[PDB]
């Protein structure tokens, strides 16, 4: 929907994981940012073809259905209840927990997606998320993200995502959001530690 | 009905500023064309002679 | 072309004025000396004016070749009666006067109706140019015309017109259902965004600045040009803080006459 930035960035020799994650709040609290609520997106692979069956609790009837690198479906529940049937054309693949748990604040119209990255129960590593609501069309306000990214982080400041190298002249959809945060994950799950 | 009685608190100020202000000129225009709740009228207090000057 | 006919105008001034610099520096070394009392301001004044001629021949030769560098390259009787036509199209610039729309107006106080087809005929006239933007005109209610506009992928405004002269304009986004639920146009609602909200004030200022008594046509038009350059909203930093947004705003307030992006602090 609107534009999207995701990263990473580590403990960064200060304390533990959440020690960033709270002086990046208590900095936006310096900013003065009020919150909308909490969120968190979660994954799970299949395969027989590598089946992304994810979700977000952004979007919980957004049901997301992704190959390795196909089309993807953002489904409904009843695509859910059909997905149990075939079982032999597309194994569970358990153990795929590779979730972002964090808290939502807001700023004028400015959202921002900020917490911990865990693998089910560990946490090992930090999502960091900046986007803006009215951003329709894409690559048009960068110059914006990348000003709102170098006002409060400081160091490990990201550029240039993913989906920017998609680049079209429409309407920003969620798939891209969404597809910069299987990116994440796959840029997290290779470390594990 | 908060609506019926604010446009009728609204038409009292402009009442009283009608009759104890007569000095430059009064003027009250309402659109024809309402809403339910929300309203859009025009208040004007421009002087005697040289109106046409003073936008 | 016209490029090189202009560009060899400074070149043919140049190399005359080679001829006049290098004999004002033959003539002023021959004039011999004027003394003007002291000597000291003359014979120390001598160097200062050989090396004031000379390098201004020197420059004037310099700069001769960056001008050289970028130029680049019956029987007479009826050519007469072609070129007058030509000049009488500066013969219509004769006429024109620098005065302009610019009057003396004093007060207007002494000691109407026009079809919706002349409405149409009137948004026919500029809808042709700026492919990016769309115009759909509608009556639904009444003869006044409210119009739905499409800005590329940015905005949808809504434009309602009554008795020939402007109603109401109010802008939302993209994604959203500027129809009703039966389908007509939206009449009373809001923008939902706080920059647009922002803006819509901005929009109702600037209606009530364009003022025309009888030609309400250049008031709409100069109304679309000015929303015209809100195309590049999101796009352009402010011009006199740097950064986009002040207190989280970017630059929005175009000034008039003068069309840039600002805010209300950065008028
Ligand atoms: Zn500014």
């Amino acid at each position: 929907m609107g534009v999207t930035c995701v990263s990473q960035m580590p403990v960064a020799e200060g304390k533990s994981v959440q020690q960033t994650v709270e002086l990046l709040t208590r900095k936006l609290e310096m900013l003065g940012a009020e919150k909308q609520g909490t969120f968190c997106v979660d994954c799970e692979t299949y395969h027989t073809k590598l089946m992304y069956v994810m979700h977000n609790s952004e979007y919980p009837l957004s049901c997301f259905a992704l190959f390795e690198n196909g089309p993807c479906l953002i489904a409904d529940t009843n695509f859910d209840v059909l997905m149990v049937k075939l079982k032999g054309f597309f194994q569970s693949a358990k153990a795929s927990k590779i979730e972002t748990r964090g808290t939502r604040y807001q700023y004028c119209d400015f959202l921002v997606k900020v917490g911990t990255v865990t693998m089910g129960p560990s946490a090992r590593g930090i999502s960091v998320e900046v986007e803006y609501g009215p951003c329709v069309v894409a690559s048009d306000c960068w110059s914006l993200l990348l000003e709102f990214l170098q006002s409060f982080l400081g160091s490990h400041t990201p550029g240039a995502p993913a989906v920017f190298g998609n680049r079209h002249d429409a309407v920003y959809g969620p798939a891209d959001t969404m597809v910069q945060y299987m990116e994440l994950f796959n840029k997290i799950r290779k470390q594990q530690q | 009905a908060k609506h019926i009685f604010l446009r009728s608190r609204a038409a009292a100020t402009i009442d009283s500023l009608a009759s104890r202000i007569e000095d430059p000129q009064i003027q009250a225009h309402w659109s024809n064309i309402n809403d339910v709740y929300e309203s859009s009228v025009k208040v004007l207090i421009t002087s005697q002679g040289y109106e046409q000057i003073c936008k | 072309v016209s490029v090189n006919l202009e560009a060899f105008s400074q070149a043919i001034s140049a190399i005359q004025a080679l001829r006049s610099s290098v004999s004002r520096v033959f003539d002023c070394l021959k004039d011999g000396m004027r003394n003007k009392e002291t000597l000291e301001g003359r014979e120390k004044a001598f160097i200062a004016h050989f090396q004031d001629n000379l390098h201004s021949v020197n420059r004037d030769l310099n700069e001769l070749e960056r001008l050289s560098n970028l130029v680049g390259k019956l029987y007479s009787q009826l050519l007469q009666a072609y070129k007058w036509s030509n000049k009488l199209q500066y013969h219509a610039g004769l006429a024109s006067g620098l005065l302009n729309q610019q009057s003396l107006k004093r007060s207007a106080n002494q000691m109407l109706v026009l079809p919706p087809q002349y409405v149409d005929d009137v948004i026919s006239r500029i809808d042709r140019m700026f492919p990016e933007m769309s115009i759909h005109l509608s009556r639904p209610n009444g003869t006044s015309a409210m119009l739905l506009v499409t800005l590329g992928k940015v905005l949808k405004v809504i434009v309602v017109m009554r008795s020939l002269f402007i109603d109401r304009t109010i802008v939302k986004g993209y994604n959203e259902n500027v129809y009703t639920e039966d389908g007509k146009l939206d009449i009373w609602s809001k923008s939902n965004y706080q920059v647009f909200q922002k803006v819509t004030d901005h929009a109702t200022t600037a209606l009530l600045h364009y003022q025309l008594p009888q030609m309400p046509d250049v008031v709409v038009r100069s109304f679309m040009t000015w929303l015209r350059s809100y195309i590049k909203l999101f796009q352009a930093p402010c011009q006199r803080c740097g950064k986009f947004l002040q207190d989280g705003l970017p630059p929005t307030w175009r000034d008039f006459r003068t069309l840039e992006a600002f805010h209300d602090t950065c008028r």
